[PDB]
Parts: structure tokens; sequence; C-alpha cells
């Protein structure tokens, strides 16, 4: 982290490489979800 | 139990989970082991479930969170151990392979002809090299039938007339005795068996021809409603069982009616016609149809139907029993061996949908097969 530097690509403050797809249009950003690893393995209810 | 270092240091049991509520993870952190994890932690509040052993009779125990599993051995079982196998032939048959039966909660076993009690208590050991009931896109008017192999259908017999043409089917029971249909015996006056046939047109070697001797016919029988259409016939040569050639088992009333009527599907097997007015099949050829409730079976009948004949074949699909299949038998198969449980008697059509193929009950004249086994052997 220290000495780490990026040059912003979207207008407003954000870093990010913005690819091409018939144009920049793109921000390839990938939502992940996570829940507690117990709570996953087997438990009273559906991973949360 | 959490805090900026309860959380930071090293774990240990002697440390976090024991003074508060320990609610996860600190019990599986210290071991790193999700085994454990949910058969331990209940154990926190309340105190220990299993320590008094409420499985009895050598039985394990296993803790759930407010119930516990009591793991009891082979024919043992229980909440904790405490109730015990009804032995009844309802369930897993009662160990039993050809005859289960159940009086005084114990289990009878009997085991019929070729057979012997093992002393293990649970299976049927066959007293011969070849004993009963065990074996050793299709276009151009092929009702979704199979051909026969090598030893798959050793019970089938043709009867021959004077030409040497098939009209029906024969069940091999001994080496002296074959069942077939009554009605088949007004047919011809004089005809011959032939067994381990595969083909018409070509021999194998494999087929031996025997002439008919003695004609045993049921004295009830009626023409007009086909009833009792059973015949008895014994062979003035002897039959010499081979590869391709094997005898059938005899099963019994009760236990037919208390296990194998309500089988899903059984096997019928002969020389019959592939289609209505349609020539003859040239080689063995077995369909494979399921039972047919008695209720549908008296609706879907324009005849009379007794208590000695059951439906059988598929309501929609194209797959029944046709003319030449006289006195074929239909054969159930059971954990090792096949059982006669019906014989072929009559069916409005072929192939038709909603009819299906009326099969004559064996069971209902066991005795009388049994007699005439007897009365002149
Ligand atoms: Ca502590
Ligand atoms: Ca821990
Ligand atoms: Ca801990």
């Amino acid at each position: 982290c220290y000495g780490s530097y990026a040059r912003p690509t979207n207008s407003n403050g954000g870093q990010g490489v913005m690819v091409e797809q018939n144009g920049k249009l793109e921000s390839q950003v990938e939502m992940q979800f996570f829940s507690t690893s117990t709570n996953a393995t087997n438990e009273v209810n559906n991973i949360q | 139990a959490n805090s900026f270092l309860e959380e930071m240091k090293k774990g240990h049991l002697e440390r976090e989970c024991m003074e508060e509520t320990c609610s996860y993870e600190e019990a599986r952190e210290v071991f790193e082991d999700s085994d454990k994890t949910n058969e331990f932690w209940n154990k926190y509040k309340d105190g220990d479930q299993c320590e008094t052993s409420p499985c009895q009779n050598q039985g394990k125990c296993k803790d759930g969170l407010g119930e516990y599993t009591c793991t009891c051995l082979e024919g043992f079982e229980g909440k904790n151990c405490e109730l015990f196998t009804r032995k009844l032939c309802s369930l897993d048959n009662g160990d039993c392979d050809q005859f289960c039966h159940e009086e005084q909660n114990s289990v009878v076993c009997s085991c019929a002809r070729g057979y012997t009690l093992a002393d293990n208590g649970k299976a049927c050991i066959p007293t011969g090299p070849y004993p009963c009931g065990k074996q050793t896109n299709n276009l151009t008017r092929i009702v979704g039938g199979q051909e026969c192999k090598d030893g798959e259908c050793p019970w089938q017999a043709l009867l021959i007339n004077e030409e040497n043409e098939g009209f029906c089917g024969g069940t091999i029971l001994s080496e002296f005795y074959i069942l077939t249909a009554a009605h088949c015996l007004y047919q011809a006056k004089r005809f011959k068996v032939r067994v381990g046939d595969r083909n018409t047109e070509q021999e194998e070697g494999g087929e031996a021809v025997h002439e008919v001797e003695v004609v045993i016919k049921h004295n009830r029988f009626t023409k007009e409603t086909y009833d009792f259409d059973i015949a008895v016939l014994r062979l003035k040569t002897p039959i010499t069982f081979r590869m391709n050639v094997a005898p059938a088992c005899l099963p019994e009333r009760d236990w037919a009616e208390s296990t194998l009527m309500t089988q899903k599907t059984g096997i019928v097997s002969g020389f019959g016609r592939t289609h209505e007015k349609g020539r003859q099949s040239t080689r063995l050829k077995m369909l494979e149809v399921p039972y047919v409730d008695r209720n549908s079976c008296k609706l879907s009948s324009s005849f009379i139907i007794t208590q000695n004949m059951f439906c059988a074949g598929y309501d929609t699909k194209q797959e029944d029993a046709c003319q030449g299949d006289s006195g074929g038998p239909h054969v159930t198969r059971f954990k090792d061996t096949y059982f006669v449980t019906g014989i072929v008697s009559w069916g409005e059509g072929c192939a038709r949908k909603g009819k299906y193929g009326i099969y004559t009950k064996v069971t209902a004249f066991l005795k009388w097969i049994d007699r005439s086994m007897k009365t002149r052997g």
C-alpha cells in the first residue's frame, strides 16, 4: 500500500480499467457475496 | 469472550469458550476442525447427553441440538435401542428367498423343490447344477420386443402339430410335465413338444422334440368364456436339462398374493404373432408388461372375468400378448429366481389402445397341478 498510485479513469474520482466493448462503455466490475464460514458450512438455515 | 485482544492472541480452549456463551467457532478455532464443531458445543450450558448411553444392546450414541440418535446394530433399533424389529414379510421380505410367512411374531422361510435351507437362516441353497428359475430402431413388426438369448428363456417350449407348425406355447415345470392351455388341445388331435427352441427355420442342436403321452384338462372348462384354460402334458420321453432347457419353480398362492401381486412388471415369453392377423414369429420373443388393477380389468372387459383371470399389458403402448402365445407362462423375477404367476389366456385384439391381455391365474390352480403331477406319476 505504501507508495502506491493509480490514475483515475472515471470522471468523478473512481479508479478502474475501462475496457472496450464496441467502445469504452464497459466498466467490468463483478459483485461477490460473502457469509460467515460456519453458517456457510451447515446450520439451521440457508446460508446468509 | 470477545475483545480487541481476546480474539487476537493465541487460540486456546483454556481461554475463550468456557466462561460466557461460547456462541461459535471459538470451539473450532482451538483445534481447526469442523467435525465435532456442533457435536460438543451443545454441551456448554445444559450438560452432556450421551454420557448415560441411552442406547443399550451395544448401541452407539450421537448428539444433536435437542434430540439423541441411537445407532443399534443389525436387527436392533429404537429411540434408545428400545423397540424391536417386528418380524413380518411386509418389509425386507423377512430375509426369505421363495416362501415368506409371518406367525406368532416370527418369520418362517421355506424354499421350493430343488433348494435346501441354509444354516445362515437367510438363504436358500440350490441343490442342482440347473435349478428352476435360473439363467445360465426396431421396425418391421417389432412391438417393443427383444430376442431371447442363450439361457435367458429356457422355460419356454413350442407345440407343433403333424405339420411341424407352432401354434401354442408351454411351460417347463419338470422332466415329464409341461403346462399349457386347455383350448390348444382342441387345435390339433396329436402334437409334439419342442424344448430349447430358438428358431423354427434353423436347428442349432439344442432343441429336443418329445411326443405327448398323457393329456389332462380341466373338467369345468367352458368354451364360451374360455374359463379354466389350463392343460397338463406328460411326455413319453424324459426331458434332459441343459444350458437352454431349465424348469420353472412353482410358488405358493398366499405368498404370491402377499408380494408377487404388487410387482410393477412381469415378463411373458412365447412364439406368438408379432401383431394381430400377422405372421407367426420365427424366433422366441419376450415382452415386459405391467399389472392392471382389477377395477379397470372388469370395466375394460366386455366378457365375464372370474377370480382365475387378470389383466396385463400397456393401456397406451402397443405392447400386449397376441395369438400364438397361448399356454405361455408369465414370470416375475424375484431376488434370484423367476416365478410363474400367470398363463396367457386370450386378449381383445393385439396392440390396441384400451385393451389388456387376459391371463389365467396360476395360483388358483396350484392344487390341481400338484394333484395332476402325482395322480399318474
Ligand atoms: Ca477469557
Ligand atoms: Ca477458539
Ligand atoms: Ca476462541
